[PDB]
């Protein structure tokens, strides 16, 4: 699976 | 499918890939129920997009369609499409 980006902030 | 699962973007996301869409806080997305049936997440996990991972759907707010990270959105219900 394509890695998810971390949430911003 | 004649039904869509609806999500609201909780955070901004800048597209990182050609197939991605931008998200803006408050944008509303519709994921065709067929998409989650295809992935095997239509048995309740539609309500947990942060567990599904990447989703593909239509940004009703921007008019753009593509991939977006499920952790950036909240499930808000379903509708007929």
């Amino acid at each position: 699976k394509r890695p998810l980006p971390p949430l911003p902030s | 499918s004649a039904e869509g699962y609806q999500y609201r973007a909780l955070y901004d996301y800048k597209k990182e890939r050609e197939e991605d869409i931008d998200l803006h806080l408050g944008d509303i997305l519709t994921v065709n129920k067929g998409s989650l049936v295809a992935l095997g997440f239509s048995d309740g996990q539609e309500a947990r997009p942060e567990e599904i991972g990447w989703l593909n759907g239509y940004n009703e707010t921007t008019g753009e369609r593509g991939d977006f990270p499920g952790t950036y959105v909240e499930y808000i219900g379903r509708k007929k499409i």
